């Protein structure tokens, strides 16, 4: 479906340029054969002795013609195989994203969800064409952080509050992990393990290479617990429906 | 003719046919295996089963088709 919405011309180019290519080999199969019938005849007839001789010079403009489509078809067909790994990157965090809404969903009998419903957020963040953004860079960054702001707007409403700190601190993480560097990701783990009593790790802290990492530590050093909390879902740049 | 050598050349240009001769036994061996076992697997079962049969192809050396879809191979 996500390939289909971003660039379904490339689709369509593939299905038709198969569909052409197989139309072509057999074609040409058939005027294979009925040159070779022609060819088990001495010298034939008028349409064998001069007449399938401009038809093969058509058989050698089709075989041209197959040619250049097979060109254009070992031109696409790379491109194709190379771009999907965006989508395929899409792929692996929204799988990620479910398996945590299952997650919640077996703690209490309310917080279910079921395939039907992420596909159509899913949908939905390409069919809500958002105004001007923040530049995240090509299409696949821009277009996976609105489906993460989606799932959020569309399955927070589902879980209390304290669910509903607890799925946007993870969600925020799991973008975090791998859209940053891992220096990033240490020092968010340590600080959550902060956060918790039972395990901890060093309150550590950066400078200047993390800004709102220091916004952080400036909240838990002060022990403002709920700012620290709601940190997340304010800088992930939402509202609560 | 002038054309006989033209056709001459594209009918001997059965090279390609050469070369499908040697990747047969893997492609059969790999629908084969794809008909039998992978009636009951899922996607991702069926993708680390591919995966793990063409690494054995390569440790035993057999001739298989790269560009291999089972749909259109059948």
């Amino acid at each position: 479906i996500t390939l289909t919405e971003e660039n379904a011309e490339m689709q369509r180019k593939r299905e038709d340029l198969i569909k052409l290519n197989t139309e072509y080999k057999l074609k040409l199969k058939n005027l294979e054969k009925r040159l070779l019938e022609e060819l088990n005849n001495s010298q034939g007839n008028m349409l064998e002795n001069d007449e399938l001789m401009v038809t093969l010079n058509n058989l050698k403009k089709e075989a041209m013609n197959i040619e250049k489509k097979l060109s254009e078809s070992e031109e696409f067909f790379p491109q194709f195989d190379n771009l999907v790994e965006e989508y395929s990157i899409i792929g692996k965090h929204s799988v990620k994203i479910f398996s945590m809404l299952e997650k919640f969903g077996q703690f209490h009998w309310f917080y279910g969800i079921s395939i039907g419903q992420f596909l159509s957020c899913f949908k939905r963040v390409f069919i809500k064409k958002s105004r001007e953004t923040r530049a995240a860079r090509t299409r696949v960054d821009e277009i996976l952080w609105l489906l993460y702001q989606e799932v959020y707007c569309q399955f927070s409403t589902a879980l209390d509050k304290k669910f509903k700190m607890i799925m946007a601190m993870t969600m925020f993480c799991l973008y975090k992990f791998d859209i940053e560097s891992e220096q990033y990701k240490e020092a968010v783990l340590t600080m959550i393990g902060v956060l918790s009593e039972s395990s901890d790790g060093v309150p550590k802290l950066t400078v200047d290479t993390n800004n709102d990492l220091r916004y952080l530590w400036d909240y838990v050093t002060t022990k403002s617990y709920i700012s620290a909390l709601n940190w997340f879902k304010n800088e992930f740049f939402v509202d609560e429906w | 003719k002038s054309l006989t050598f033209e056709k001459e050349r594209w009918l001997n240009t059965t090279k390609q046919f050469s070369k499908t001769s040697q990747e047969l036994i893997g492609n059969c061996i790999i629908s084969s295996i794809y008909e039998t076992y992978f009636g009951h697997l899922n996607e991702r079962e069926r993708a680390d089963m591919l995966v793990i049969l063409k690494r054995l192809l390569g440790k035993f050396a057999v001739k298989y088709d790269v560009n291999y879809r089972f749909i259109d191979y059948l």
